[PDB]
RNA sequence: CGCGGGGUUAAGGUGCCGGAGUGGACGCUCAUCAGACACCACAAAAGGCGUUAGUACAUCUUGACAGCAGGACGGUGGCCAUGGAAGUCGGAAUCCGCUAAGGACUGUGUAACAACUCACCUGCCGAAUGUACUAGCCCUGAAAAUGGAUGGCGCUCAAGCGU
RNA sequence: GGGAUGGCUUGUGGCGGCCAAGCGUUCAUAGCGACGUCGCUUUGAUCCUUCGAUGUCGGCUCUUCCUAUCAUACCGAAGCAGAAUUCGGUAAGCGUUGGAUUGUUCACCCACUAAUAGGGAACGUGAGCUGGGUUUAGACCGUCGUGAGACAGGUUAGUUUUACCCUACUGAUGAACUCGUCGCAAUGGUAAUUCAGCUUAGUACGAGAGGAACCGCUGAUUCAGAUAAUUGGUUUUU
């Protein structure tokens, strides 16, 4: 296919994550397991969930994971 | 442009025997200049060529690796 | 009148396209080995005049359409250095008219050795070697040429002050009402803001009193620090307030 | 209008209500365009943005190369010479040029006719290559002149490079040492590739053992002059 | 070599060749183009050619500077007696004309 | 390559109609009746099921089995034009110098014909003479704005072109003079 | 804009290129001498020449010193060439003479003598008011 | 015929051909300091000297004006004055206080009306006749330039009448 | 290479001119003067969002590639400079927190802010993709001047190209 | 007696150093190397530095072709406000002038103009007319030569003189088909061009100075085809 859309190389500084972040988000999970009583699960539909931050700001002794 | 309405002056591709033997006899300098740039090159070649190996999408590669290993541990015991 | 019939001043690349391509397109460009090595010599020195031709022409024009500091009355020649550095602005078309003198000296070399050349292969050495110098010579005119051109599309939008008729010129501190006035009584397009320096030029409207034309100057903002830490923007009030022979308009804000 | 007009136009209306959809839709159309004038432009015009485009492709590729590279003088001077512009600067006695191209006398010469019957004399002489005619110079009678060094074809300097220190200067040439293909040549002067000339080398700066100054040197000429207009030459170090 | 001063040709290859007309009577060689939603009409009429005279006009072209002056102007006399029609011709279009 | 077999479906509401005829297709809706020839393209029609168009293709190279998608949504555009219908708003802008736009139905044609004066103080009456089957009114909702609508998408947003193009500026500075027709909302008359 | 006016009728045309004509002003010039006529074509061979009323480009042969030394625009204000006006009348004046103006068609001198032609009058009206006689 | 055009190795390509001492180069810029002109004197061979070591040096007034120029612009490079990208806000003046600027004013305003006075002081006109051109033909001049390469003593001859009339400089 | 009859071939050919195949097999190619006796030059590591066949590296149901809906934050208006300058006129640094992720910022924008946008992330979706090279064929890769040339017609799953 | 370089060329210098994606090489780490870069080759100046004919071009008339487009037409871009332009694209339909200057490479000046574009068909030898390179015999001066004479040269005067042939071209007749009248239309040719004025409008636009365009109207330039009422010219109306 010579005919293609050419695909744009960014110049920015972000790169994408790939499978590290995967393994980081599995061991930072795995590792919060046993320091805590209780773990639930919430649900945030058809939101904004900007407001996560002020809420883990607020619960400064939980953990809240959204991945 | 506007080729179609008012096509231009042909170019043509009836060859004349002037033409053809001056190619003929340019090709055969630029061979024999060729040989003799070859016979003088000072680049260095490789006594043995790099091999491209196996494509990996013939489907019995790692098949014939294993009889690789088995020749080379059977030469290695022979030896 | 003013400055916007200035010609567009091209970038060194631009200028070597454009004379190259008036020398390609302009004059014939099929010469034969097999002709008689008066007319290959006539082909090639024709090219190269005509090259350094179209070169001059165009440095001739830069140089004569823009404005001579030395000529100017003193408000205009004052201005023009707050605007342009007065000495860049020299510098400048100096490197122009330098260029164009040695585009004909190259010129004149190089018609002289092809009097003398004695073979097409040699003609065309020389006039490629003409050609190639003068394009060296107008690469090393980058930055001037761009200079060159900001000042141009600059001096084509500024207002034109006559420096010897009726003026009334609105001076004073920032954020105080100058172009307020200015707007109340002309037709001048100065815009009013609440934050200082919303006038970074000069501008200028006109009125009609008693059947007399009357030339009306707003200002930017001056601050009250000497003229050694004073910027652009207020020197040319400070130029206005110097040069132009006005009724001065003080604008205080209690 | 006055100073930055078309820009408070720009703030008071606003632009053609269709602006950003037409830059839009062309911008997005520029991809067919390029591969539409790759394949259907013609001649030198072709030419020139075939090489346009070469030059594009090769800036685009260091600046990609760069970006992946982000995340990853030579010779000692003193203070006083630090962050100026400095030069990079980089028995057998052969020259650099040992080989040239030989000339013969009838490239060299051409017959200058004269008298005014239809059969010429044809004794007269003319140097066709560049020549240096020496210092005092004044040409002999035309009744006594067999050679012809025209005045146009006279020159006194030459663009001197220094191996050594990786500077070219341009010098007066003192003489001409040994022209290759003949001592003809060589005593008429005449400056063709491969010559060996006598520079003055006073620019340079170059002091002996005992501290003299040595201004006079040698160089061979590096170029063929009279197809390019100039002398090169590099100096025999 | 190209000719150094530029002149437009003599004459008009159009009217090509000058020769004599192979007939003394004119010949119509296009009518107009015929409308059938027109009433019936000729289209053509003979005379001979009587002389030429001049005539005082009374001239009304606005915007023309001898507008509602008087202008003399050559004109042609033609001698038109009745025609008399005594014949008809029909017309079939075919692949040829 | 060649695919042996590719296939693309349409959909077909229930108050639609669709009868294809050695591919020249006629689509019935509430709003009308829409035609197309489509047998300058190598395809094979059936009924896979109920309510559902299957287009075929046996053989072929990459082009024609991309054709295939090209086809389905004219298709489509059809049905969509037929039952919902499609509507174009202009709207005409001027700085100095009102537009005059005048619309009128041309009896004997059928047509609608837009006739525009006025376009930065010029004498001439620029005329432009619609697509048939599209309608033009002008707003009563909106200053200074037309709407076009009809069952063609084609013949309405070519109807919409003409009229944008008539009215081109020449010979000036566009980055000023900003006077003009343009296409403001595209999108459905239901 | 250029010499040549606008809304003028064909005329037969009596003054070409290399013609002297008399001065009919008041200016300090003599006679006039046609190098150019304003508004003429591009024809080989052919000779540029003005008729009544055209705007010419002259050199003073006889006159003050002053104005040797310059080229004036003129307007041919009489001719003698017969010419046809569009009322049929075939006319001609005993001289040829014009005066010299700016391209703004004012002009230099202040007093006309002799008559001037209608078509110079009508085309010109500084000429018209500076004229005694039209004819 | 075609010869063979070949340099030979040798140890003098290496050399210096000609070298002067300090003492030797001090000795004869004392003769260039004392050198006098003479009209009765003519200069029949020159010496082959490093004339470069010898005479005397430019002025400093010459020397700082010819490079004031590229001084001005590597302190201050055009894209930085004017532009887009420019960054320059504090401009070049004449004068450091507002009486200054006021009698710089005057002093211009005088300048200016002398220049305009002096300009004044000092229809388009005819084209110049060409026989005025005469003597300043480029054959007339190859001539000239022929006659003097070939010449050892050249008379210029002068009208008595008008003596620095006629003189060619 | 004597004068003849019959038979068979070589080089070259078998759409018509023209004797002999619109012969067979699998592919490739669409040229705004294709190509058909090319090799040389133009001419390069050349330019192609033409079209196929490959090689290598890489991503992907732990959801890739394209989109759509949303997030894109806090120290912080980081330092210097500037009349003003807050990621976005400049100079230089370019770290930390919260993180699912988010540059001391990719562009638009403001006098400066604001606002928008990109990088990056999440939800929806659903199965294959991306990049760089290599080999074919095709287009461009420079042309003058009376009207003309694959020998001519003409030929496009060829009457072109490879076997 | 013998004769009378060419699928060349075009728009971007040479030499020297450095960098360099890549090509090679990886028992040697050399060698090649695009894109680039750096060195040599007046603050808008000076006008007191014109640097060698062995090589020859012209002019008139007239036709055609190329496009490498000066103008006219359309179009893309630019602080392109308007006006005037500049850079570029398609385009050869249509035009592309009149003079001065020979103490000279006759090339540059002046003006008109919409514009005063560049070439080929010769100059890769070459019977139209007529000037210069140019040169038989007479003559003078300069340079050389003892001289006859030759030339670094300069000046003056000076014999080629078809067409009725074939073809081409332009026109004109015509056999065969009874003579004639009215027609058709294959094919070949083909034609118009540019400017100005009035209105729009002192309007849009503009701080001001200034200042358009479409529709409508009237003339003129160049070209083309006719004509003779009138005005000039011509007179063997002898
Ligand atoms: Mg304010």
């Amino acid at each position: 296919p010579k005919s293609k859309r050419a695909r744009v190389y960014h110049l920015t500084q972000v790169n994408k994550k790939g499978r590290e972040a995967k393994e980081r988000l599995f061991s930072n999970i795995r590792e919060t397991i046993p320091k805590y009583q209780h773990c639930f699960v919430f649900s945030v539909d058809n939101m904004r969930n900007n407001y996560l931050k002020d809420v883990r700001h607020e619960l400064n002794d939980c953990r809240i994971f959204f991945g | 442009a506007g080729t179609i309405n008012k096509p231009k002056k042909p170019t043509s591709k009836r060859k004349t025997t002037r033409l053809r033997a001056k190619i003929s006899k340019r090709a055969a300098e630029k061979k024999r200049k060729e040989r003799k740039l070859a016979r003088k090159n000072p680049e260095w070649r490789s006594k043995l060529k790099k091999d491209p190996g196996i494509p990996n999408l013939f489907p019995y590669k790692e098949r014939l690796l294993q009889q690789i290993e088995e020749e080379r541990i059977r030469r290695k015991e022979e030896l | 009148t003013g400055w916007k019939d200035i010609p567009p001043v091209p970038t060194a690349q631009e200028f070597i396209d454009i004379v190259l391509s008036r020398t390609q397109r302009r004059l014939p460009t099929q010469i034969r080995p097999g002709f008689k090595i008066s007319r290959i010599r006539a082909f090639y020195t024709r090219k190269v005049k005509f090259t350094q031709e179209t070169c001059s022409e165009k440095f001739g024009a830069i140089i004569s359409s823009f404005p001579v500091l030395s000529d100017q009355h003193p408000f205009h020649r004052d201005l023009m250095n707050i605007l342009y550095d007065a000495d860049h602005f020299k510098v400048a078309l100096g490197q122009i008219s330098t260029a164009k003198n040695l585009i004909e000296t190259i010129s004149r070399d190089y018609v002289r050795l092809l009097k003398y050349a004695q073979s097409l292969y040699q003609c065309k050495q020389l006039k490629r070697a003409a050609l190639g110098r003068m394009a060296t010579l107008i690469k090393r005119l980058k930055d001037p040429l761009i200079y060159l051109d900001q000042v141009r599309q600059h001096l084509a939008r500024l207002p034109d002050i006559n420096p010897t008729t009726r003026t009334l010129l609105v001076a004073g501190f920032p954020n105080v009402g100058k172009s307020s006035f200015v707007r109340s009584v002309t037709r001048a397009d100065t815009p009013v803001e609440p934050y200082a320096f919303t006038t970074k030029s000069l501008f200028v409207g006109h009125l009609d009193y008693k059947y007399l034309r009357y030339q009306v100057i707003d200002t930017p903002g001056i601050l009250d620090h000497p003229l050694e830490e004073m910027n652009t923007i207020e020197m040319q009030s400070v130029t206005a307030l110097a040069h132009l022979r006005a009724a001065v308009l003080y604008f205080m804000d209690i | 209008p006055q100073n930055e007009y078309i820009e408070r136009h720009r703030k008071l209306h606003g632009r053609r209500l269709d602006a950003e959809e037409r830059a839009r839709k062309k911008a997005a159309r520029e991809g067919h365009k390029n591969s539409e004038n790759a394949q259907n432009l013609r001649g030198l015009r072709a030419k020139l943005y075939a090489k346009q485009r070469h030059a594009q492709k090769i800036q685009m590729r260091k600046a990609i190369k760069q970006h992946e590279e982000r995340n990853v003088p030579s010779d000692p001077i003193p203070s006083y010479l630090l962050d100026r512009a400095n030069p990079t600067t980089a028995a057998r006695f052969s020259v650099p040029i040992p080989k040239v191209r030989g000339i013969s006398e009838e490239e060299m010469f051409k017959v200058v006719k004269t008298g005014k019957k239809t059969h010429k004399k044809g004794w007269k002489r003319i140097v066709t290559k560049p020549t240096f005619v020496g210092p005092d110079f004044t040409r002999r009678p035309v009744k006594y002149e067999r050679f012809i060094r025209p005045m146009g074809l006279r020159y006194k300097k030459a663009n001197v490079t220094h191996p050594t220190l990786n500077v070219t200067v341009q010098l007066p040439i003192l003489s001409v040492k040994k022209n290759p293909s003949n001592p003809l040549y060589t005593q008429l002067g005449v400056l063709t590739k491969g010559t060996i000339i006598e520079v003055n080398v006073s620019d340079l700066g170059i002091v002996t053992a005992s501290g003299k100054i040595a201004w006079g040197r040698y160089a061979q000429i590096t170029n063929n002059p009279e197809n390019d207009g100039c002398v090169n030459a590099v100096l025999l170090v | 070599s190209h000719r150094k001063y530029e002149a437009p040709r003599h004459g008009s290859l159009a009217f090509l060749p000058r020769k004599r007309a192979a007939r003394h009577r004119g010949r119509v060689k296009s009518f107009p183009k015929d409308d059938p939603k027109k009433p019936v009409h000729l289209t053509a009429a003979m005379g001979y050619k009587a002389g030429m005279t001049t005539i005082v006009r009374d001239l009304d072209r606005p915007g023309a500077k001898a507008h509602k002056k008087e202008v003399v102007e050559a004109v042609t006399i033609i001698d038109c007696p009745p025609m008399v029609v005594v014949g008809l011709v029909g017309y079939i279009e075919t692949p040829r004309g | 390559m060649r695919y042996i077999h590719s296939e693309e479906t349409i959909p077909v509401p229930e108050n639609v109609k669709v009868s294809i005829k050695s591919r020249l297709v006629t689509v019935e809706g509430p709003r009308g009746k829409l035609q197309k020839d489509l047998s300058h393209i190598a395809v094979n029609f059936s009924v896979v099921k109920k309510g559902v168009i299957g287009l075929e293709i046996h053989h072929g190279s990459r082009k024609d089995v991309a054709a295939l998608r090209t086809v389905r949504t004219i298709i489509n555009n059809m049905i969509i034009g037929v039952t919902k219908g499609f509507k174009y708003k202009m709207r005409y802008v001027y700085a100095h110098f009102p537009i005059n736009v005048n619309v009128e139905k041309n009896a004997e044609t059928g047509c609608y014909e837009v006739e525009i004066r006025n376009f930065i103080g010029e004498k001439i009456v620029r005329k432009v003479v619609m697509a048939p089957g599209v309608e033009v009114e002008i707003s009563k909702a909106q200053k200074d704005e037309l709407i076009l609508s009809g069952n063609s998408l084609e013949a309405v947003s070519q109807s919409a072109a003409d009229i944008q193009q008539i009215c081109k500026v020449r010979n000036k500075d566009i980055r000023k003079f900003l006077d003009g027709i343009y296409v403001s909302e595209k999108g459905n008359i239901v | 804009k250029r010499g040549a006016p606008g809304g003028k009728l064909k005329m037969t045309l009596g003054l070409p290129v290399g013609a002297i004509m008399n001065c009919a002003d008041n200016s300090g010039a003599r006679n006039l001498y046609i190098i150019a006529v304003k508004g003429a074509g591009a024809r080989l061979n052919r000779l540029p020449a003005g008729g009544v009323g055209d705007m010419v480009m002259a050199t003073v042969k006889k006159g003050k010193p002053e104005l040797r030394k310059k080229v004036h625009p003129a307007v041919i204000v009489r001719q003698a060439k017969p010419w046809k006006r569009f009322d049929g009348v075939f006319l001609y004046f005993e001289d040829n003479a014009g005066v010299i103006v700016n391209p703004k068609g004012e002009m230099k001198g202040s007093a006309i003598t002799g008559p001037v032609g209608k078509e110079a009058a009508e085309l010109w009206p500084r000429i018209a008011s500076n004229a005694g006689v039209v004819m | 015929e075609v010869p063979k055009a070949v340099i030979e190795p040798n140890r003098k390509w290496f050399t210096n051909t000609r070298v002067i001492s300090q003492d030797t180069l001090q000795s004869f810029r004392e003769a260039m300091a004392e050198k006098q002109k003479d009209p009765y004197t003519v200069l029949l061979k020159s010496n082959k000297l490093p004339m470069s070591l010898i005479r005397d040096g430019p002025k400093l007034e010459d020397g700082l004006k010819k490079h004031q120029a590229k001084m001005t612009i590597e302190r201050e490079p055009f894209s930085e004055t004017f532009g887009p990208k420019a960054q320059r806000k504090r401009p070049k003046l004449s004068f450091n206080t507002v009486d200054e600027l006021a009698g710089y004013s005057e002093q211009s305003l005088d300048s200016y009306h002398a220049r305009l006075e002096e300009k004044k002081l000092l229809s388009v006109a005819t084209a110049k006749e060409a026989i005025f051109n005469k003597g300043t033909s480029k054959r007339i001049w190859n001539e000239l330039y022929k006659v003097i390469d070939s010449s050892d003593v050249i008379l210029h001859v002068l009208d008595a009448r008008d003596p620095l009339g006629t003189r060619c400089r």
